[PDB]
Parts: structure tokens; sequence; C-alpha cells
């Protein structure tokens, strides 16, 4: 029950927002004032994994790794591709740029 | 701020609170039955209660959305399921009365019937395994000595708990708006949502009484037919001319008839299709009778089987001396935690109820897509359906010889195919006319339609109006016959046998004429044909979340109970049947008085 979800929220979210607070959702006509009750629901679940559940409900972990460029130097860069190194030979090469 | 809205999201939140729940209740059932001690067997305590508790809060709590507003269908039908509230609707001195009640059936059940001291050695003639299927060998006295025992040690008993429970459950259903228990029954079939295929409740009760007039010729020439080959257990009363007595007519209740097999096939030169000799022969186990069930399922287009399935199930060597019981279970866990409860042992019954749980398995990962409140048979005799449909198919000569269990060379004829036929015939045409006077006794007595007047005399009258069996003693209202059923002691649903009946042959002949089939029905194997597979899958996905008329008639064009596939089925045996009835008269005289 380590692993919690959000079933309700006012308006859907936007690319990327997140909303970590646990304020009570108030789906109903009248407020609650925080007071757990009808038609005011704690917006925070949680999943209960067990480990005989089928593939279609086994915990699954999921990355989302995120590409993101703005007006800034590149950082980040994944060239982890090198080769051998030979001289006293006529050959092309590409130094890092160069 | 709508009260749609509202009610889409309490349901969105009821789907997912009841999930766990009902898994916590699935395991705890699952491994209490099992293997039977009490670490486990208190856990089950716990686990129906808590799942009784939450269930009760959120239907006490889903009373501030009225119905009237609704215009979604599916939250319409969700909440209308969930107001259902059950035996929570009504006060708790009730409840706790249907509680003891249910709980003194539960152990008459349990607690065993000893005979006259006498012979006090062995009364325990129901065992705990398929033993119950023949209890008394060819006998004449004291076979209805079993009988009138049975009887005796039953309903004397149970007729007044049976009578306050009739008294509480109607007012329950009077409370609840329905004009009796079997009104409550008949609300499961009824659907009052989309125009054109809208089937009220009230109809359900005619359907049946109209489709069972189109088989009565079929059921008479059979019963004229069963009734001259006896010719041996003569009833000493009433000569051949006139009826037969219940209690000779295989199990205690008559409910089958597989039993009198033996005494009536007149090929007995030529064997019954077996593949036993084959089975063990080749080393034929459990694992392997599974994965040749598997593979009929895969051939039709269906989902290979989800891993895990084998794992998890148990079906082989229980070990323990506290045996479960070894009836055949197919168990539905949260989401992809299906799994099988089987006793296999290599043998004609154990292969064909392979079948049967294999269909019932397919049919639940079929509709496991629909929210909590749907993932079920569409009617309540639809999952029996869909088991027995693949369970009469993978029986067939053909699927046989494709397997390898019987002889390449193996020739059928007009000798072996008609035997095949009567076989079937004894466990599917004599079953209809028993669950349909049962349940229309059944909503008879609940809807209080007949008097004070002894219902003994008017349950046998009709009984041998429409199964054609006359009583062998004459009752008084002492006893009460129906509650010695374990469905009726339980309270359960008994119509889901006839639809179950007529739906199985319904859709084999739909598909089989799909399967691109020439001839009798019972020769085409739907092996290899997709285009079958795909018009059961078509039905099979909806589950409860669309009209059973939407379930019917997307596969089936009718939209009733047609039975003209089950005749088309049955076509070849009731030709050559004629020719024995040619002097055998059909017709029974209900007038009999065995007393005289
Ligand atoms: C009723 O409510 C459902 C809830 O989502 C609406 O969504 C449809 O749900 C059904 C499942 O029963 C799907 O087959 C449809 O594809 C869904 N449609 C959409 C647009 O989401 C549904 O539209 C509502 N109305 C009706 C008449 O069902
Ligand atoms: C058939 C089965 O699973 N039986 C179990 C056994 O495996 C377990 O070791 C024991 C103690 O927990 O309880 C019982
Ligand atoms: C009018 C009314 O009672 N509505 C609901 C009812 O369905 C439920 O069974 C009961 C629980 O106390 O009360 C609430
Ligand atoms: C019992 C039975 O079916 N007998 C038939 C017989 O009437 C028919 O003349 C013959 C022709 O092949 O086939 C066989
Ligand atoms: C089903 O699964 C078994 C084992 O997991 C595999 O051998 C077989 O090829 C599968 N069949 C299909 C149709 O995927
Ligand atoms: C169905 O297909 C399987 C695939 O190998 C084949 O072995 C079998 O003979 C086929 N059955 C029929 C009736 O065509």
């Amino acid at each position: 029950y380590n692993y919690r979800y959000r079933l309700f929220r006012k308006s859907k979210l936007k690319p990327f927002e997140r909303d970590i607070s646990t304020e009570i959702y108030q789906a109903g006509n009248k407020p609650c004032n925080g007071v757990a009750g009808v038609n005011c629901y704690f917006p925070l679940q949680s999943y209960g994994f067990r480990p005989t559940y089928g593939v279609g409900h086994q915990p699954y972990r999921v990355v989302v790794l995120s590409f993101e460029l703005l007006h800034a130097p590149a950082t980040v860069c994944g060239p982890k591709k090198s080769t051998n190194l030979v001289k006293n030979k006529c050959v092309n090469f590409n130094f890092n740029g160069l | 701020s709508t009260i749609e809205e509202q009610a889409k999201t309490f349901l969105d939140k009821f789907n997912h609170e009841a999930e766990d729940l009902f898994y916590q209740s699935s395991l705890a059932s699952w491994n209490y039955n099992t293997n039977i001690t009490e670490e486990n067997v208190q856990n089950m305590n716990n686990a129906g209660d808590k799942w009784s508790a939450f269930l009760k809060e959120q239907s006490t709590l889903a009373q501030m959305y009225p119905l009237q507003e609704i215009q979604n269908l599916t939250v319409k039908l969700q909440l209308q399921a969930l107001q259902q509230n059950g035996s929570s609707v009504l006060s708790e001195d009730k409840s706790k009365r249907l509680n003891t009640i249910l709980n003194t059936m539960s152990t008459i059940y349990s607690t065993g019937k000893v005979c006259n001291p006498d012979n006090p050695q062995e009364c325990l003639l129901l065992e705990p395994g398929l033993n119950e299927i023949m209890a008394n060998s060819l006998d004449y006295n004291e076979r209805l000595w079993a009988w009138e025992s049975w009887r005796s040690e039953v309903g004397k008993q149970l007729r007044p708990l049976y009578e306050e429970y009739v008294v509480l459950k109607n007012e329950m259903a009077r409370a609840n708006h329905y004009e009796d228990y079997g009104d409550y029954w008949r609300g499961d079939y009824e659907v009052n949502g989309v125009d054109g295929y809208d089937y009220s409740r009230g109809q359900l009760i005619e359907d049946v009484e109209h489709t069972f007039e189109e088989i009565k010729p079929l059921y008479e020439h059979l019963h004229a037919y069963v009734r001259a080959k006896l010719m041996n257990a003569y009833p000493s009363y009433i000569s051949p001319i006139g009826c037969l007595p219940a209690h000779l007519l295989g199990d205690m209740w008559g409910r089958f008839w597989t039993n009198l097999y033996s005494l009536t096939v007149p090929f007995g030169q030529k064997p019954n299709i077996d593949v036993t000799d084959a089975m063990v022969d080749q080393a034929w186990d459990a694992q392997r009778i599974f994965k040749e069930a598997e593979k009929f399922f895969v051939s039709v287009g269906l989902p290979n089987m989800t891993q895990g399935f084998w794992e998890n199930s148990m079906l082989t060597d229980p070990g323990n001396v506290q045996k479960a019981v070894c009836h055949p279970t197919a168990w539905d866990l949260g989401k992809g935690d299906f799994r099988i409860l089987m006793c296999t042992k290599v043998t004609m019954d154990d292969f064909l109820t392979a079948h049967h749980e294999m269909g019932h398995i397919q049919y639940d990962m079929a509709y496991a897509a629909q929210p909590f409140l749907l993932r079920n048979g569409a009617n309540e005799g639809f999952h029996e359906a869909v088991g027995e449909i693949m369970s009469l198919s993978a029986a067939t000569p053909k699927h046989l010889k494709s397997i390898g269990l019987l002889s390449p060379d193996f020739q059928e004829d007009n000798e072996t195919e008609i035997n095949f036929l009567l076989k079937q015939a004894l466990t599917i045409v004599g079953t209809l006319p028993f669950t349909y006077m049962l349940e229309k006794w059944r909503w008879m007595v609940f809807k209080g339609e007949i008097p004070k007047d002894q219902w003994m005399k008017k349950w046998w009258e009709m009984k041998r109006e429409i199964v054609g069996v006359v009583e062998p003693v004459p009752h008084d209202e002492t006893y009460c016959d129906p509650a010695s059923l374990f469905h009726v002691s339980n309270d359960y649903s008994f119509i889901r046998y006839y639809t179950r009946t007529l739906y199985q042959f319904q859709f084999q002949e739909a598909l089989c004429q799909a399967a691109k089939h020439e001839g009798p029905l019972h020769k085409c194997d739907i092996s290899n044909s997709t285009e079958a597979g795909q018009k059961l899958f078509n039905m099979l996905r909806l589950g409860k979340s669309e009209p059973w008329t939407l379930a019917l008639e997307n596969v089936v064009g009718a939209k009733n109970m047609n039975v003209r596939p089950l005749l088309n089925y049955f076509e070849p045996l009731f030709t050559w049947l004629k020719d024995q009835n040619k002097n055998s008269f059909v017709g029974w005289s209900t007038d009999w008085s065995p007393y005289a």
C-alpha cells in the first residue's frame, strides 16, 4: 500500500503539471471544509498490490524518459559510442566534434 | 453539479474500492477450500464480514442519487444493481432470522442421515465425491425404501423452516416493491431500458410456456420408449399401458437419466465410444488432458490461456486427509488470477467436465473487461450454457480421431451415432421437464398463487402432468420434497438450467451453421472454424453490460426462447425412434392411482 494514485480532480491536469497536495475534493454542491463525507472523497487511493495478481493488474514500473530542449546549452548527451585509436595511418576521425 | 456527474464519481470510487475487498474474500475462500485447517478456516469469517460490511455501507450511502433523472444507461444499471440493497434493506431482526435459517439449512445439508438400528452400518449415500451419482442398484422395494426414508428425513424437518422463509422473503420482496420472491428472481432476466430490445419480467413465464410446447412430442415419445424398454422393474400396480413410478429414474429426484443408460440401450454388441484404453496406454495424465482441452479453444481463435493458471490452480493429489469437495470449481480472483479446483482422474466424466470448466474460465476472462458490477453472465443461465456447448462439441468422433484417442480406421454407422444421440438425450431431454415444473411450482408458491391446500399433491400432479411420472406413495403436507434438493435447500436459482438447456443448442446450431457443416448437427466439430468463435466472442465480451436480448440476437437471429436448434440436433434420434414406437403407443394416464 505504499503506492497511491489520484481518482478525482476538478480539471484535467495540464501537460507535466503536478498536484501533490491532498486537499479534500468537493464533487458535490456544498463545501465540506476538510471533513470526509457525502460527495467529498479523499482524492488519493491505494493499489493494494498482491503477488498473485494477473498480468493485467500486476505492479508495472513505468519510466517516462522525457527530453527537453530550451534556449540553454545541451548539457546532457548520450554519445557513449567510441572506437579504438590507431596512429601512423591516414584515417578519418571525429574527436568530440573535431 | 448535476446528479449524473456525482453518481459517476461515486461509482468510480466504488468500483475501485470493491476490488481489494473482493480479492481478499476470494483469496481467503480459495485458501480455506484448498485444505481445511483452523488457521485458514478462521480467516474466512473476517474476510466475509469485512466484505459484507463494506457492501452494506456503500449500499446505504448510494441512496442520495435518485434514479429518475439518470440518462446514462450504464450508470443507470450500475446504480440499479447497487441500490438493490438486498438483505440490508430491511430491519436487523429479519436479517438475523434469515442468517439463522440459512445456517440451519447448511447444517441440515452437511449433517447426514442414518438408517434404522437394524442396519446402521452404512447410511451415507451422499459421499464427498461423484459417488452420489450411483446410490442404489437395480432394485424395486428397497429403492423406494431409501426414497421414502430420505423424504421423511428432510421434509418433516424442513417444512416449517421453509414456510417461515417463504413468509419473510415475501415480506422482503413486497418491501422492495416486487410482487413476490419470484418477481425478484425474474428481475434478473428483465430489461426495462432500450426500446425494441425491452423485456418485461412478466414475459419470461409465457416465453417458457410457449417454448416448452414445441418439444412435448419429443419428450412424450422418449418417455414412452423408455417405459416400454424397462420391462424388468415393472410397475406392480399399473400395467405398462399406464404411467411409471418416479423413483426408478436414475437419481434420487430424477433430475438426470444417465443411470437408465445401461438398462435401455438396444445395441449392446456395439460398445460405447471409449478412449479409456487409449487414455491409459498412451500415458495420459491431468496435464495432458488440460493441454488437449486448451488446444480446442486455441483452434477456434480464443486467446492462449494466461501463464500461471496451471501454477496457481491445483488439480491432482489432494494428499491431506481432510480432502476438499472434489466437485469442479472455476475461481476468478481480482484480475488475471483465474484458476481451477479439480480432482482429475482418467475417466469419462472428468474428461467431459474439463471442457465445461474451461468454458467457464473462458467466459470469465472474456467478460473480465467490464466494470465490477457488470463482469458476469448476461443471464443466470448463460454461464452454464457457454460451458456445456463447448462441453458438447469436443465429444464428436471426428475430434477424437483428430486427437488420436480413437482408432484411425474406426467407422461410425447408423448403430453407433444413434447410441451417442440416445446417451446425450438422456442427460438433456429428461432434464427440461424437471427444471420447468420445479421453477413453475416455485413461482406459484412464492407469489401465493396456490392456496394453503397441501402443496405436495399439487407438486405431484404437476410433475406427473409435465414429467409424466407418478409418485410411488401418497404424501401429506408434512413433507417438502423440493427442499431436499441442494439448490432449493440453499435457495438458489433454478430456471438457469432450462435457459442453459435451450441456449446451448441455440448457439450450437448457430456456430455450426457458421461452421460450414452439412448433415446432422451432432457430427460437426467447431474446431478450426474461426467465424464461429468470433460470433460467440461477439456475445461473450458484453457480459451484463448490455441487455440479454442484445446478447442473444447478435449471434442467433431470434430474440427469445426459440427451441428449433434442439430439435434440429436431435431429429435423427426422433426419426429412428418413431420406428420403435410404431407399436409402442404414446401417452400417460395422469388419473393413475397407485394406492388403488
Ligand atoms: C454513458 O456513459 C459512458 C461512460 O464513459 C459514455 O462513454 C461510453 O462508454 C461505453 C461503454 O459502455 C463505450 O463503449 C463508449 O465508447 C463510450 N463513449 C464515449 C464517447 O466515451 C457513453 O458515451 C455514455 N452514453 C451512452 C449512450 O452510453
Ligand atoms: C500458448 O502458450 C504456449 C506456452 O506458453 C506456447 O507453446 C504456444 O505456442 C502458445 N500458443 C499461441 C497460439 O500463442
Ligand atoms: C483442425 O486443425 C488441426 C491443426 O493441426 C488439425 O490437426 C485437425 O485435423 C483439424 N481438424 C479438422 C476437423 O479439420
